[PDB]
């Protein structure tokens, strides 16, 4: 209720719109519109009350996943990475349409409790890249 | 010594089937730089290329680029036959093309830019 409230928030059937409080993060599929598609929200809408665990879909990768807005204060190294490897893992085609040596290797060097493995899971998610942890 | 054969070295030019003799040798191969000649090379193969003329290079030097030298299958400091051809005759479309089994980012019309 508060969230819709004064709003309108556009809303079309299937969305994953998330919702924040008491200190958790929960997000409410809607799974039915009575008009279609999509349709604001009003005030004047009765509510329903069910409040239940319908699972997730398989497919849909779950938003438990960090991304970039999870990290600050580290911009210019996540640039830098994001410069470094966006092309080679999001356009593997173009490396062989072109003679090039792209990086196979990175360091990282810092003092604990930084957000190292935190920054490569953000990427590795970002990208849709395959990860590995050893 | 049956002064026909002649060594080959390696050559300055970028370009490819162009011969660099030696200077003090014009009229006793008697060909100018505006007449191509034959090359012989092993496993009876040959190629033929225009000529330049230089200083620098020594009498029995031929002076050519690897792309000319493959074919022959000569190998630096191996020895080859020169002999002119003047009588050079044009061609009508010789047929080129590609070669391996793939090329890296190839599709398309290559031909208006490689050829
Ligand atoms: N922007 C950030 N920079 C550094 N640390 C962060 C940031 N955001 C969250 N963290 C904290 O970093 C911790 C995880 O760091 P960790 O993966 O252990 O780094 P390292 O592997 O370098 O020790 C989490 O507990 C989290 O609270």
């Amino acid at each position: 209720k508060p969230y819709f409230l004064e709003a309108y928030r556009p809303i079309r059937k299937g969305d994953i719109f998330l919702v924040r409080g008491g200190m958790r993060a929960v997000e409410f599929k809607v799974v039915e519109t009575d008009p279609s598609p999509y349709c604001i929200v009003a005030p004047d809408t009765v509510i329903h009350c069910e409040g239940e665990p319908i699972k997730r879909e398989d497919e849909e990768e779950s938003l438990n996943e960090v991304g970039y807005d999870d990290i600050g204060g580290c911009r210019k190294q996540l640039a830098q990475i994001k410069e470094m490897v966006e092309l080679p893992l999001r356009h593997p085609a173009l490396f062989k349409a072109i003679g090039v040596k792209p990086p196979r290797g990175i360091l990282l060097y810092g003092p604990p409790g930084t957000g190292k493995t935190l920054i490569a899971r953000a990427v590795a998610n970002e990208t849709g890249a395959f990860f590995f942890l050893i | 010594n049956r002064p026909n054969r002649l060594i080959v070295d390696e050559a300055i030019n970028e370009d490819n089937s162009v011969v660099s003799l030696s200077q003090p040798k014009m009229d006793e191969l008697q060909l100018f730089r505006g007449d191509t000649v034959l090359l012989k090379g092993k496993k009876r193969r040959e190629a033929v290329c225009i000529v330049l003329s230089d200083d620098t290079c020594s009498d029995e030097k031929i002076r050519m680029n690897r792309v000319v030298r493959n074919n022959l299958r000569v190998r630096l400091g191996d020895v080859i036959s020169i002999q002119p051809c003047p009588d050079v005759k044009y061609g009508k479309r010789i047929h080129v093309l590609p070669i391996d089994d793939t090329v890296e980012g190839i599709t398309g019309n290559l031909f208006e830019v490689y050829l």
